[PDB]
């Protein structure tokens, strides 16, 4: 309760404000107009590094002014445990609110104004051009999902086991059995056209020359290799033992 | 040669190529010996996959977990909820594990069905990326790989697809003084692909993504009006190669 | 909207995403389509916007004898931007519908904290202390079923809701990299005419 | 108390909640960190004539 600046007329007892929330109450035994607020709350997020890094952690009360709970106040709520440097880095554990923490040094947890990227200055010109004289091959990587696991329910069964007592009301819940099916079923027709449509690209199966020479270019690493029993190249076999 | 057309698509001659043939080579075949480190490394960029997973076994164990729950009935056990009570009270304990269990069935069907719509957005992309980026040479700007697509490479991995996109990155700049166009005879010439650039004393036409200088000739460069209207124009000469066959 | 429900902020400020935008406009402007394919390589403006005429296949005089009303068209064209902004309020109205329809489902979400769900009340303490605590376990556990409804609800539009928002991000960036980082080819996915 | 024998509900939902939370920033993220520095005109903004 604080006290108030609103203006009640003289038979008005509550308050409120939209979607019907009491914000405000008349004091019976004395004319005052008291303001409620909520009692403060809200989520309490753990900024830690790896336990195979350290066993020490902050803690940010998120949205908690620092004062119902070193502290440090920023806009995401109050931080406990990291202390505010002046510096800026890249984002190493996004808190919120451009405040961003780390685990740096005295090995502790900091926290800072995250870093957009070195400043650069270009040297514009009227008449001057930069031309490159060399250039590099860069081999960059994107990964994809392309598709999930197909699951099917047997929702007789799964909302109990051997039971017929069951069965005879639920046959009463009308379609609610056979309408998830047919959206699981959809689902996983879904799937197997999502692979089709990805990689069933070509219709002939091309096959590389048994002399691997392409003008001292390298594919073996993408290549099929014949010695594993799925002929998978090195980076497809290693992507499958990576995700498992 | 392919290569040599990819290096053309991209806006550089292939004699850049054919003079760096080796160099090329070599580059590429580093830079996928490095893809392979890159992968086996500790961030396990990998993510999406092992998310993708991670998500589908979550959401059947929750919805295995949702069996093991009253939903405000006596007990969620099958017979425990017959043996004891009367068929008329364990009529409605019955109908009250039907409605939360089948609300279970629901909800799971739902957030797979979100899920599905997502994947489906993923692969539908990654469909387009391996007929534009892997079928061909994409002019698009970051679609494939971040530089100058040459090429692509695809790779399956369990329930997705990898691209190895191979791409031309410029290197090592150098500051020039330009120009827009030049004065030969009261002409404005301007470069047919190129620029007009000066190391400091002479004035050269290159190709804009890689330093080749040639002397500027009227076979490198058109005429189109005068030195009136240029805002810029240089005065220079313009070599003519008929001049010193027609001489001799 | 303040009744166990949070609204977080953002990790990139307003500052920050000025500053990105910043960023990209003196790219393009002192390096053209360079900085985003590699290190930046300064250019003249007038050679840049040669480079895009004869990319959308008109030649290099064309602009440069053309350079002061094409300079003038450019800045008129701007200004008119900036006229347009100012007017038609429903021109930027995709982002206040956004804003619009998250306050609408926060406000549905609280105002049905106030429902009655079928029970006697819609207070937890008034069943607490009109009715015996032995049987007001089925009323609290139909308030509790219809408040768990709700929110589930609320969290499967808001799914919803954010597939359509990451779609339309993705489509953002997707521009972003082609249309400001480069030059376009493709018809009308940068403006009507030839980018 | 009654609310804890349904248990996963609210994990669920929160679960769902910070993915969406998380993937808008992942969103901002992805259409504006498009360059790696921080660029800045020179302080002459003559370009020509624009
Ligand atoms: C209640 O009694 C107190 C005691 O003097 C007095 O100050 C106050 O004005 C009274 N209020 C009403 C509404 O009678
Ligand atoms: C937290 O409360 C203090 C005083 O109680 C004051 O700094 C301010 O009201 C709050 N801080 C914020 C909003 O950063
Ligand atoms: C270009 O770079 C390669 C290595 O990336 C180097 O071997 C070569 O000498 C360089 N050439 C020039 C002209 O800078
Ligand atoms: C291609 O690279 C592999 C390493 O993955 C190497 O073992 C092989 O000898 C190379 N092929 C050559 C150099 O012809
Ligand atoms: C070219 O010279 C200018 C003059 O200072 C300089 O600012 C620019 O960085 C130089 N370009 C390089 C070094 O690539
Ligand atoms: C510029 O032109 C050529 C470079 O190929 C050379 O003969 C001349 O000395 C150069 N002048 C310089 C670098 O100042
Ligand atoms: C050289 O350029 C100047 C302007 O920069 C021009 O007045 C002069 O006529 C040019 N020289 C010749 C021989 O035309
Ligand atoms: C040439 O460059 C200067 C700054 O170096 C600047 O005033 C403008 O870009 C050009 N000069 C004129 C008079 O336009």
């Amino acid at each position: 309760l604080t006290e108030s600046n609103k203006k009640f007329l003289p038979f008005q007892q509550f308050g409120r404000d939209i979607a019907d929330t009491t914000d405000a109450v008349r004091d019976p035994q004395t004319l005052e107009i008291l303001d409620i607020t909520p009692c403060s709350f809200g989520g309490v997020s753990v900024i830690t590094p790896g336990t195979n890094t350290s066993n020490q952690v902050a803690v940010l009360y998120q949205g908690v002014n620092c004062t119902e709970v070193n502290v440090f106040q920023t806009r995401a709520g109050c931080l406990i445990g990291a202390e505010y440097v002046n510096n800026s880095y890249e984002c190493d554990i996004p808190i919120g609110a451009g405040i961003c923490a780390s685990y740096q040094t005295s090995q502790s947890i900091i926290a800072y104004t995250m870093s957009l990227g070195a400043e650069n200055s270009v040297a514009y010109s009227n008449n001057s051009i930069a031309i490159p004289t060399n250039f590099t091959i860069s081999v960059t990587t994107e990964i994809l999902p392309v598709s999930m696991t197909k699951t099917s329910v047997d929702c007789t069964m799964y909302i109990c086991g051997d039971s017929t007592e069951c069965s005879n009301l639920l046959l009463q819940y009308g379609s609610f059995c056979t309408q998830l099916k047919r959206a699981l079923t959809g689902i996983a027709v879904e799937q197997d056209k999502n692979t089709q449509e990805v990689f069933a690209q070509v219709k002939q199966i091309y096959k590389t020359p048994p002399i691997k020479y392409f003008g001292g270019f390298n594919f073996s690493q993408i290549l099929p290799d014949p010695s594993k029993p799925s002929k998978r190249s090195p980076i497809e076999d290693l992507l499958f033992n990576k995700v498992t | 040669m392919q290569m040599a057309y990819r290096f053309n698509g991209i806006g550089v001659t292939q004699n850049v190529l054919y003079e760096n043939q080796k160099l090329i080579a070599n580059q590429f075949n580093s830079a996928i010996g490095k893809i392979q480190d890159s992968l086996s490394s500790t961030p396990s960029a990998l993510g999406k996959l092992q998310d993708v997973v991670n998500h589908n076994a979550q959401a059947l164990n929750t919805l295995v977990k949702q069996l093991s729950s009253k939903f405000g009935a006596i007990s969620s056990v099958l017979n425990d909820i017959l043996s004891r009570l009367d068929p008329p009270e364990a009529e409605v304990q019955i109908d009250r594990l039907i409605t939360g269990r089948l609300q279970s069935l629901q909800t799971y069907v739902t957030q797979q069905l979100i899920r599905a719509a997502e994947i489906r957005a993923s692969a539908n992309l990654a469909a387009t990326k391996m007929s534009e980026c892997v079928l061909g040479q994409s002019k698009r700007v970051d679609f494939c790989g971040k530089g100058y697509h040459l090429m692509s490479f695809p790779q399956s991995a369990p329930h997705g697809v990898v691209f190895l996109h191979v791409t031309y990155v410029p290197a090592q700049e150098k500051n020039f003084t330009t120009a827009p166009a030049i004065c030969h005879d009261g002409k404005a010439h301007f470069p047919r692909e190129g620029v007009f650039v000066s190391n400091g004393t002479h004035w050269f036409v290159t190709q804009r993504n890689f330093y080749e200088p040639q002397i500027i000739t009227t076979d490198n460069t058109f005429v189109s009006g005068n030195c009136d209207v240029v805002i810029g124009i240089v005065n220079n000469t313009v070599y003519d190669p008929l001049q010193p066959e027609l001489d001799s | 909207k303040f009744n166990g429900l949070t609204v977080l902020p953002p990790l990139l400020t307003d500052e920050m995403i000025a500053q990105y935008t910043s960023a990209l406009l003196a790219g393009t402007i002192t390096s053209g389509w360079t900085f985003g394919a590699g290190p930046a390589l300064q250019i003249p403006f007038p050679m840049q916007m040669a480079y895009r005429f004869n990319g959308i296949g008109v030649t290099q005089n064309v602009l440069y004898e053309n350079q002061k009303l094409i300079a003038n068209q450019f800045n008129s064209a701007i200004g008119k931007i900036q006229d347009s902004l100012s007017s038609t309020p429903s021109a930027l109205g995709k982002l206040q519908d956004v804003v619009n329809h998250n306050a609408q489902a926060l406000n549905t979400l609280v105002k049905q904290l106030s429902s009655k769900f079928g029970a006697i009340s819609s207070v937890l303490n008034d069943i607490l202390s009109r009715l015996d605590p032995p049987e007001a376990e089925v009323q609290i556990d139909r308030l509790i079923t219809g408040r768990l409804q709700s929110l589930q609800t609320y969290v499967t539009q808001q799914l919803i809701r954010a597939a359509e928002i990451r779609a339309s991000a993705n489509l953002a960036a997707t521009k972003m990299s082609e249309c400001v980082l480069g030059q376009s080819k493709r018809v009308d996915f940068c403006g009507k005419g030839y980018h």
